[PDB]
């Protein structure tokens, strides 16, 4: 886990070679690109109740809302499950109001 | 690691205060005092140097 370690990014696997009098280390590393600009947002309060996200973060594509991981780009509708609440949206900064979905009242009904 | 993706600082200070353990609520609801004790601790490590 260490960065820089052995490789340039993030570490997957090595393989070992012989060598006269040495070694010789083949590193295979992961590293992202092609990238995307979009609009975040810290928190978001429905109901008066401020609900943060437990592993990623909110993007905008412009219209929507959605709740993706930091290292790549698979949106998710933000529901109850992926999120939780604590206190309320009055001194956190940069709110955004928005609607939360969740699922036993549609299938409830 | 690769290029250079932006962010804004609070979230960076949230993903590292999650990295440690503490959830990331804590910053988001106590902001003013972290920044008021960096600067406190900033401006007293000029005159110990
Ligand atoms: C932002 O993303 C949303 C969801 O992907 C887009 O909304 C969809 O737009 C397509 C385009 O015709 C529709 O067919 C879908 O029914 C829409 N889905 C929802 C849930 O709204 C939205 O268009 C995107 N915004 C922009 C500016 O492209
Ligand atoms: C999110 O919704 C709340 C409540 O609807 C908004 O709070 C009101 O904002 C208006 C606009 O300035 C004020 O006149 C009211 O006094 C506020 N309180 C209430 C109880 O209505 C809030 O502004 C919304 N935030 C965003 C970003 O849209
Ligand atoms: C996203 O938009 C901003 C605003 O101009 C721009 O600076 C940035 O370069 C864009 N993202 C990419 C990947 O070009």
């Amino acid at each position: 886990k260490r960065v820089d370690f052995c490789g340039k990014g993030y570490h997957l696997m090595s393989f070992p070679q012989s060598a006269p009098h040495g070694v010789v280390f083949l590193h295979v590393t992961y590293v992202p690109a092609q990238e995307k600009n979009f609009t975040t947002a810290p928190a978001i309060c429905h109901d008066g109740k401020a609900h943060f996200p437990r592993e990623g973060v909110f993007v905008s594509n412009g219209t929507h809302w959605f709740v993706t991981q930091r290292n790549f780009y698979e949106p998710q509708i933000i529901t109850t499950d992926n999120t939780f609440v604590s206190g309320n949206c009055d001194v956190v900064i940069g709110i955004v109001n928005n609607t939360v979905y969740d699922p036993l009242q549609p299938e409830l009904d | 690691a690769g290029a250079a993706l932006q962010i804004p600082f609070a979230m960076q200070m949230a993903y590292r205060f999650n990295g440690i353990g503490v959830t990331q609520n804590v910053l988001y609801e106590n902001q003013k005092l972290i920044a008021n004790q960096f600067n406190s601790a900033i401006g007293k490590i000029q005159d110990s140097l």
